[PDB]
């Protein structure tokens, strides 16, 4: 293989070896003839001019290949981009063997972290500086069938070594709640209604800006109702300042965006009493002429009735909805009738971004899809403001690297998305470069994401992408295009990835090293065949009707037991809890003496007694 | 050369191989131990063995559309090129998995796929998969489709009215709800034109609106409705204070029936307008029309 | 009793025949049916009657008149809610249509598996191609030339996109709407009428 | 010379479309530009930058090409 052409940025070769083409082995290691993913090397005197193969066959004119120049070495220094002299006819082009690849893939910086093994040989590491991965941006694009959860979780877990990253801080905005099993004990879990070991996510609504309050609670008031709400909010803030003294807060500089709690249940009670009750004496609308607040029940007609009866009714309905419990009924931030809570927002911030762990998992799985975009925007803005307004102290984002991952972002970061979350993401991308806040996008349909926002991401994680629209859209956002790496996209095995960006010295199509056994992300989906294979047993829909009327998921009813309660209990893996009823205690006593902990359970207790998961 | 041999790789573009059909033309049968397979059909598969493992691919273009640029200028009378798109590969006797490992090089051998290899590709040992049909090429191979993910992930059936989509849907529902293998199937069908009642003579419950001989009668109680949809159905979407008056009177009737009849877990404190509690509609109309 | 009759009977399949119901309110009442089923299977998920224990499949026939681009009905909201949430509550979905260009693109794009039969016009084929994430040019180029009964199963429920022949149902079990036979009725000899009974 | 941006490629009276030459590796929305024609100078204010200034045909021809800016002429300084 001797180069016989120089065409700017693509040389062409004419091999003279008759039929070598059989894994030409040098020094006991078998290198191959010019393949798709191989590297080239054209020696010119003393410096080594290297290259990467892009296309093989008649597309270069068979004995012609389409080689692409990338870089060359100086005086035995290192792998450098920018060649000194493109080779000419007469010199034989050699290949980059395993030690030469190690030298090319070797780095002297200890900040570089080995993320896996090259697909070519399973020994050479992918030295990746994690400063670039957290500080600039990230993006994960590929098909769902390529195993995105596995690779993402492996990257997150390797990034979060206690010995290697003692000052890590990772927030994953998983929507499906599929990462609970991924890091069972290494990350906190925040849901709406946790069960055993997860904390309960709570959002104080008074800590958000006025516009967010109008959008989520008021439903988008803009006329007289919005201005009345502004008046009520200002008056309530002044009353809260007067009733309880807040450091740095007085009646002089009470701003609209002041994160000081104000009565909202009492506000609804006032907005209902001003438009419901009837004045005892006509001509006057006195408060003594009546002809609870925490409770949503409200007690000539009153002349102060508003025209926001529908928004008030919507607010009252939201106050009773169980899905708004984490919205308006925070445990430590439960606003009393006089606007008094047991704790403050600093406690919330400390609980969120100050835990003893390195990774914290916040899950919005149970959130209603009605205002989810506003909730995401509120969370992102709260994090950014908390770590920017306190960025001068060593507790800010600058002294504590923060990396927020957003999954399935093509629905919230679309080309025509006009929500509040996209504004916050743009603000982060445009400001946090100095504030040290990272962002990583996860999606399985890259063709919908905005081009410019994706173009602002530093490093990409390319998985298998069969459809060509996704390939075109991804190529539209990468500025270092090598046809050897550009065309290998749709034939990636489930687990491999292409990492391109500032986090790698050379574009590495490496293998995402699988996470250790026992930590494999998987949502707890039902098994169709297992559920549908069991025989038909009698059912009791009266309990279902009672639960539906009561709107309660709690029924009225390790091998534990209670002979008085006659409820044998067997526990499965992953924290599942079962309560088998109508089980005589002798059966469970025999089961405890049966084998060890199984068999007997499926033999008799599985499909003979009503259970409860 | 050995049988099951087609041509030679002469180009590679990452995931788009261009292959040359060999000189022994006019045959177009290529008999392989009995049955013969037409060479270079659109839907056919190919196999490219590299040393120890095999690479599979599906034909996409045949003829002048697959030949590269310079060859047409050299000779426009020769169109014996095909365009193979990679799909997956077969490991070391383990199974067939998607995603390639090492791409082929120029001069490699491409091979036609024989029916045993098609069985090796479309055959799997997983017990979740169930058979829905046969491949178009040969009817021996069964069409194994996952059932749990089909039900839980999502599904869709799209096709023209002349393509018999109703028969396909009926067959799919019958196969899914087989009593021998799935005795606990639960399927709800919102038939609109009422053309599925004849398919299941005695295997399903039919809820018509005007039953005649043996069908049940559909019935939607009005008190199970919420306030907004009930107003939309009955009153056509009032927007004035009449909506408030109707809501208030419905609340009064619900309170009265709560006083008359006891309900578990429901009191004057935990009762909303949309609570599924029965209430008289004739009394509502009579009161609001006498008033 | 109503819930047990609907989704608790001894028979696996329940068929709701909405042919005789008024056409003006069909969308709304379908919306209420969806809402009732979703709430019943959601608030009792921990019970043995809940969805997480016994899966429930929802089949919507002729979904192109209800899931339009700018539909203002109630059934579209329920369908979107199911599509975006029911993965955890054990409630499925299955859309049967004959005009995919009318179905909302976002709803169609989230369907797990597609069953593309013969498709004639070009707009529907373009929409289907734009609403699939596993595209093989050879397979998708054969859509307008599929035999009566063939199918192309694409999605996450199969190992590969594959052109199948759906097994025919047993004889005597074939869907058929009992619409009037115009030729047979019109071929009959005319008889003297009596419209007093009709009045 | 220095302070060079590119050349104009479309004139619709008062809506000038400019290609930002090459080697850009910047002109904001509110920034000013100068177009010297012969002896006098023409000043303008950038109107839109990005895909909007891309012509209708080029939008389909090249959707990911961001090298066009739209300039609206404002004033002129004489001799």
């Amino acid at each position: 293989g001797t180069v016989q052409d120089v065409n700017g940025a693509n040389i062409r070769v004419v091999l003279d070896i008759n039929t070598i083409s059989s894994l030409k082995f040098v020094d006991g290691q078998g290198y191959r003839i010019g393949q798709i993913g191989s590297f080239v090397r054209i020696p010119i005197g003393y410096i080594n001019l290297f290259g990467i193969v892009s296309q093989v066959g008649a597309g270069a004119v068979h004995r012609w290949i389409s080689v692409q120049l990338v870089g060359e070495e100086g005086i035995k220094k290192e792998f450098e981009r920018g060649v000194s002299q493109y080779p000419t006819i007469g010199d034989k082009v050699h290949i980059v063997t395993e030690p030469d690849l190690k030298k090319i893939y070797g780095t002297q910086n200890k900040k570089y972290i080995s993320l896996g093994n090259i697909a070519s040989v399973d020994s050479i590491p992918a030295l990746v500086n994690i400063d670039t991965l957290v500080t600039r941006h990230s993006a994960v694009l590929g098909s769902t069938g390529s195993g995105k959860s596995t690779t993402v979780t492996s990257i997150l877990q390797r990034i979060s070594d206690m010995s290697q990253f003692p000052s890590a801080r990772i927030i994953v905005f998983d929507i499906h709640g599929e990462y609970a099993a991924a890091f069972k004990g290494k990350a906190k879990v925040y849901k709406v209604t946790p069960s055993n070991n997860e904390l309960k996510l709570s959002i104080p609504y008074w800590a958000l800006t006025c516009d967010e309050f109008l959008s989520v609670a008021f439903g988008g008031l803009e006329g007289s109702g919005r201005n009345a709400l502004i008046d009520k909010i200002y008056e309530l803030k002044l009353q809260t300042l007067k009733r309880q003294e807040y450091e740095g807060i007085n009646e002089d500089s009470l701003t609209v965006d002041t994160p000081i709690p104000f009565s909202i249940h009492k506000l609804w009670f006032d907005l209902y009493r001003a438009e419901i009750s009837t004045h005892y004496v006509q001509g006057s609308h006195s408060e003594e002429n009546e002809a609870d607040s925490l409770k949503v029940v409200p007690p000539y007609l009153s002349n102060r009735g508003k025209n926001i009866r529908k928004p008030l009714e919507g607010l009252a309905s939201l106050l009773k909805d169980p899905r708004y419990e984490f919205l308006f009924n925070a445990d430590d931030w439960s606003v009393n009738l006089d606007g008094k809570t047991n704790k403050d927002l600093d406690a919330l911030l400390e609980t969120w971004v100050g835990s003893e762990e390195s990774i914290s998992i916040f899950d919005l799985s149970g959130m209603p899809s009605s205002i989810l975009d506003t909730l995401i925007g509120i969370l992102i803005r709260i994090l950014y403001d908390s770590l920017f307004w306190s960025r001068n102290q060593p507790e800010g984002g600058r002294e504590r690297p923060l990396l927020v991952v957003l999954e399935e972002a093509h629905t919230y970061l679309g080309k025509d998305s006009r929500g509040i979350a996209i504004d916050g993401v743009r603000k982060i991308v445009k400001e946090g470069r100095k504030y040290g806040i990272g962002m990583m996008l996860v999606s399985q349909r890259p063709s919908e994401i905005d081009s410019t926002i994706l173009s602002q991401c530093g490093t990409l994680f390319a998985l298998r992408m069969n459809n060509s629209s996704d390939r075109n859209h991804v190529l539209g956002a990468v500025s270092d295009s090598f046809e050897g790496l550009m065309g290998m996209l749709p034939t990636l095995r489930t687990g491999e990835a292409i990492i391109i960006g500032e986090s790698v010295r050379l574009p590495m199509r490496t293998i995402i090293s699988p996470p250790p056994f026992g930590r494999r992300p998987d949502s707890l989906d039902p098994d169709v065949t297992a559920k549908w294979s069991n025989n038909r047993v009698q059912g009791d829909y009266k309990e279902v009707l009672t639960l539906w009327r009561q709107k309660k998921v709690r029924s009225q009813r390790s091998i534990g037991y209670e002979a008085d309660s006659m409820t044998l209990e067997i526990e499965f893996n992953h924290g599942l809890v079962y309560q088998y009823y109508d089980v005589p205690e002798t059966l469970h006593t025999e089961l405890l003496a049966a084998e060890s902990h199984g068999k007997f359970f499926n033999s008799q207790i599985k499909n003979n007694y009503r259970f409860s998961r | 050369e050995a049988s099951t041999y087609i041509g030679t790789v002469q180009d590679v573009n990452g995931a788009n191989i261009r292959v040359v059909l060999d000189i022994n033309t006019i045959s177009s049968l290529k008999f392989v131990d009995g049955q013969g397979y037409r060479i270079g059909q659109i839907g056919s598969f190919v196999r490219i063995p590299i040393g120890y493992i095999n690479l599979f691919g599906i034909v996409s273009q045949v003829g002048a559309g697959a030949v590269p640029d310079k060859l047409l200028e050299v000779e426009p009378y020769g169109h014996r090129w095909i365009s193979v798109q990679l799909v997956g590969e077969e490991g070391i006797k383990k199974e067939f998995e998607r995603g390639v490992s090492q791409y082929p090089t120029i001069g490699d051998k491409v091979h036609i796929v024989t029916e045993p290899d098609l069985k090796k590709i479309y055959g799997t040992q997983n017990k979740k998969y169930i058979s829905l049909g046969n491949i178009a090429s040969v009817d021996s191979i069964p069409a194994l489709v996952n059932i749990d993910t089909l039900v839980t992930r999502h599904s869709a059936v799209l096709g023209s009215t002349g393509s018999g989509k109703s028969t396909t849907v009926t067959s799919i529902l019958q196969r899914i709800s087989d009593m021998s293998q799935f005795p606990s199937a639960r399927i709800i069908v919102f038939d609109i034109h009422g053309e599925y009642a004849a398919a299941f003579k005695g295997k399903a419950k039919v809820y018509k609106v005007t039953p005649s001989n043996n069908e049940l009668k559909l019935s939607i109680p009005y008190w199970a409705l919420t306030c907004d949809e009930f107003l939309s159905v009955a009153f056509g979407g009032l927007e004035g204070s009449g909506r408030n008056a109707l809501i208030d009177k419905i609340y009064e009737l619900k309170l009265q029936t709560l006083k008359r009849q006891e309900y578990e877990g429901i009191n004057e404190d935990s009762l909303t307008v949309d609570t599924p509690i029965p209430f008289s509609i004739h009394k509502l109309w009579f009161d609001l029309y006498r008033a």
